[PDB]
């Protein structure tokens, strides 16, 4: 995917504001990459909200290997043009920059797209109450003397 | 031999008269013990 | 067709947002294809969704070769003229350029398109639920003692 490390989503999101790429004659200082990697990992950090959030394949650093930037993600490879996007999106208040109306549209369709497997996994119906009897055509779980359903429990 | 014949003659008056026998027989069933003719492909 | 290639698409995209074509006597630069060819990748894989998404003809390449611009593409004879003018339109922000409204009309118009036969393919009705009769009247099932739906399953 060639997009494989953080860095590369920080380039990216770089490249995306116009800021600094590889044809460019100017570059970024390495501190303010390592701003934009820690912004990348909070902001990721708060849409994951520990399992009860927006789930998608990614690690965090356990800051034991000391550069962040360097190590591998585990974002699938559909979740890449949302996440940089979002990354983009997020850093141009730090330069003087106002990301561009397309990048904001691409950000709320990559994140929707991100939500809505989840979205659909996580639509269950609730068991019957508990106080709902079986009818007499079961024929089995009535004559098994479990009349009534067991509940939500 | 004779119990060819009888065997012969009885597979025909059985085979002659299935299908009132399976209706007679849903018919009792469904009167007498249950109204859910459902015991093949249940418990799903 | 003549758009065979990755690197057609991605000149066609560059020329159509007129950053480098010969109708303007500017050419095309390797690093802005490459740029170009690696967005191309991202958003066709964020519209396909392992399959839960848009289903069209192309091929992602497993990065064993290197030049990736080169290789082709299965997208059929239809999808070509949405792919590149989505591509076009999502370029212009790596620029200060932004899309003519032509240029958004036709994208919306091509991923409408690339999107109505898988529409529908997949409007299909659900089965009998489990316990709904089989009337009298179909005089087989009715005498093979299978009175009632399968179910959903």
């Amino acid at each position: 995917m060639q997009i494989k490390t953080k860095g590369d989503l920080v380039r990216a999101a770089l490249r995306k504001l116009g800021v600094a790429s590889d044809a460019t004659l100017t570059d970024v200082e390495p501190q303010s990459m390592q701003d934009a990697v820690d912004d990348l990992e909070a902001m990721m950090a708060e849409w994951y909200q520990d399992g009860k959030g927006i789930i998608t394949g990614y690690v965090f650093s356990d800051d034991e290997n000391p550069p962040a930037e360097g190590d591998d993600h585990g974002l699938r490879s559909s979740a890449v043009s949302a996440v940089f996007h979002n990354l983009a999106c997020r850093i141009a208040p730090d330069y003087a920059l106002e990301a561009t109306a397309k990048i904001i549209a691409t950000a709320k369709y990559g994140k929707e797209l991100l939500y809505k497997q989840t979205a659909i996994s996580r639509a269950k119906r609730a068991p019957y109450p508990s106080r709902m009897p079986t009818g007499s055509g079961n024929s089995f779980a009535n004559l098994n003397e479990w009349h009534y359903f067991p509940g939500e429990q | 031999n004779r119990l060819e014949s009888i065997l012969s003659r009885f597979d025909a008056d059985w085979t002659a008269s299935d299908e009132a026998r399976r209706e007679a027989k849903n018919d009792l069933f469904f009167s007498r013990v249950s109204q859910w003719d459902d015991w093949l492909s249940q418990y799903t």
